Parts: C-alpha cells; sequence; structure tokens
C-alpha cells in the first residue's frame, strides 16, 4: 503493498 | 510527564503494520501512518456486512459527535474513505488524549473492505493536512505532544518480528552509535527531508528529498533510480501481476543507501528481497517506481533498517541503524  | 511504549507487529510480507489503540473503551488494530493525518475507523455506520472480520467503533456509545463535520480522504495507491467525526479518549501504549477527533468511517473504497488486518488508520503527518471539514483537527501525536516529557515520537519497524513506537522518549537501546539529524520540510504536510546522494550497489548518483511513511510498505523512487538498481539485478523484469520489478529468489541483491547530511542510510540487499511476488515462483523487489511524483517515499523497506525519530523541535528526523 500500500501507499498511505 | 507522559511517555509510552506500543507495540507493532507486522502482517504476512510486512506489508502493513498495526498497532492496538483503545477508542472509547474498545480496542482497535490500526496502521499508524506517517504519510497522512487523519485517525479514522471502521464503525457501526458502516453496512454490516462491512463491519465483518473487524473490531468497529460505536460511536453512539462513548463520542460527543461533531454535528456537520465531516472528512474525505484518498491515499497515493488509490484508496479512499470518508465520514463524520466524532470526539472520544483515545490510548496509544498508555498514552490517553481526551477529545480526539476520531474519524467514523460511512464508505471505505474495495482496498479498505478487502484488508482484514486492520480496523482503520492513525495518521501521524502534521496536522496541516488533516482533511476534516470545516474545521481541520489534530492528529493523535499533537493533541498530546504538549504533555510527552519530549514531543517526539521514535519508530522500530522489523523484518517478521515484533517492533515498536515509542511516544515522547527516545530508546537508545533500539539503535547502534549515535542519532545524527537532518532538518524536516513540513510545508506540504510531511516528514520530509533531503539526501545528498545515493549509491545503489555500484552506482552513484546525485541528491533527492523524500518522505519518511510507515504507511507505505516500498521504497518508491525515480524510475532512473529503479532502472539503475535493477540494471544490475540479473533477470530482474517488470510483472503488472506482481506490482512491479520482480526477480528469482535467490538472487543476491546489491545494498542501496543514501547520504543524510553525513550520515549514510544503508539498506542491506536481503531486505529489498519483499517476498513472493505471488505470481509463480518469483519475489518482488523492495525498490520500485514512484509513478513520476516528483519525490522519494521512504516506505517500511527503508525503516525496516533504521531506528528513526520524528521531533516536532525543529522539526527533525534523527537515524541510527536498528540494533
Ligand atoms: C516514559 O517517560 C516517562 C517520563 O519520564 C516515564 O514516566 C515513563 O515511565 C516512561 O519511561
Ligand atoms: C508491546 O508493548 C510494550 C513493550 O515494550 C513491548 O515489548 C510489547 O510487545
Amino acid at each position: 503493498x500500500v501507499v498511505x | 510527564a507522559a511517555s509510552g511504549v506500543a507495540t507493532n507487529t507486522p502482517t504476512a510480507n510486512d506489508e502493513e503494520y498495526i498497532t492496538p489503540v483503545t477508542i472509547g473503551g474498545t480496542t482497535l488494530n490500526l496502521n499508524f501512518d506517517t504519510g497522512s493525518a487523519d485517525l479514522w475507523v471502521f464503525s457501526t455506520e458502516l453496512p454490516a456486512s462491512q463491519q465483518s472480520g473487524h473490531s468497529v467503533y460505536n460511536p453512539s456509545a462513548t463520542g460527543k459527535e461533531l454535528s456537520g463535520y465531516t472528512w474525505s480522504i484518498s491515499y497515493g495507491d488509490g484508496s479512499s474513505a470518508s465520514g463524520n467525526v466524532f470526539t472520544d479518549s483515545v490510548t496509544v501504549g498508555g498514552v490517553t488524549a481526551h477529545g480526539q477527533a476520531v474519524q467514523a468511517a460511512q464508505q471505505i473504497s474495495a482496498q479498505f473492505q478487502q484488508d482484514t488486518n486492520n480496523d482503520g488508520l492513525l495518521g501521524l503527518a502534521f496536522s496541516s493536512i488533516n482533511t476534516v471539514q470545516p474545521q481541520s483537527q489534530t492528529t493523535f501525536f499533537d493533541t498530546v505532544k504538549s504533555s510527552l516529557a519530549q514531543p517526539l515520537f521514535a519508530v522500530a519497524l522489523k523484518h517478521q518480528q515484533p517492533g515498536v513506537y515509542d511516544f515522547g522518549f527516545i530508546d537508545s537501546s533500539k539503535y547502534t552509535g549515535s542519532l545524527t539529524y537532518t532538518g524536516v520540510d513540513n510545508s506540504q504536510g510531511f516528514w520530509s527531508f533531503n539526501v545528498d546522494s545515493y549509491t545503489a550497489g555500484s552506482q552513484s548518483g546525485d541528491g533527492f528529498s523524500g518522505i519518511a511513511d510507515t504507511g507505505t510498505t516500498l521504497l518508491l523512487l525515480d524510475d532512473s533510480v529503479v532502472s539503475q538498481y535493477y540494471s544490475q539485478v540479473s533477470g530482474a523484469q517488470q510483472d503488472s501481476n506482481a506490482g512491479g520489478y520482480v526477480f528469482d529468489c535467490s538472487t543476491n541483491l546489491p545494498d542501496f543507501s543514501v547520504s543524510i547530511s553525513g550520515y549514510t542510510a544503508t539498506v542491506p540487499g536481503s531486505l529489498i528481497n519483499y517476498g513472493p511476488s505471488g505470481d509463480g515462483s518469483t519475489c518482488l523487489g523492495g525498490i520500485q517506481s514512484n509513478s513520476g511524483i516528483g519525490f522519494s517515499i521512504f516506505g517500511d523497506i527503508f525503516l525496516k533498517s533504521q531506528y528513526v525519530v520524528f521531533d516536532s523541535d525543529g522539526p527533525q528526523l534523527g537515524f541510527a541503524p536498528q540494533a
């Protein structure tokens, strides 16, 4: 997997 | 003065790190994210079917509603969530924030609906980017910082082992040597810093800026750097099924380092092997493209090698190799  | 330690635990392949947080008496497993400033949780206002497999917050039990306030956020991977807001007591590692804004989810995108490992996010970026309207709210850290012994938090994320979030104090037993500090530019609400140069195995290049982000799984760099790195990995190829460059699991990977205010932060090649691509028999690389955004994302792959201090005084970031 994720990319906040 | 207050201080506390919250223990984090990585999910499969260290895709994310979760930590328990008690809200109005109910404990939820949240993903602490230094890349956003919203504390949002799965709630009873979501469809019952979406509440399944999660610990959820019931605002009516203990929250104080902020009439007419809403929130809406969109993340870098395309996921999003929105809802309403309540204030409640929030406890992390024994540190309690009274009247902390809790963003109850009313809608969540499929990425969140499929992830049963977490019950929401606790944002740790600067409060300037909190999405609450009409008036933004402070992050848990900003809410309690004046009460901590020191206005900082520190983190040690590990590979398939429990780590910690230290609030209000630095645990010197978590790193080797002394910390090196660098200035932070919080103009865009991130913990952004500059690197003076990088070394990708046998190639070195000029500097750039990036953000320290516990909420991003990989180390996302410019395509030029990714190319340079994988040009040195025998047989590396992009696999859209896996999400980027993959290679034979047995491959010897070069190390990656950045020079920060004179300190060399090195990510050993072994930490760059993220895990099974889940596309046959290759492994996914911990280094992938930042899609052309103009700055790098120092995600978990990078963080697993250091103990990092997020200090609101400056602000600044301190780094040292993990012990
Ligand atoms: C963190 O620091 C506080 C303030 O020194 C202590 O009271 C606490 O036990 C922990 O060491
Ligand atoms: C999580 O909480 C406190 C401790 O420091 C840690 O060891 C534990 O697993």
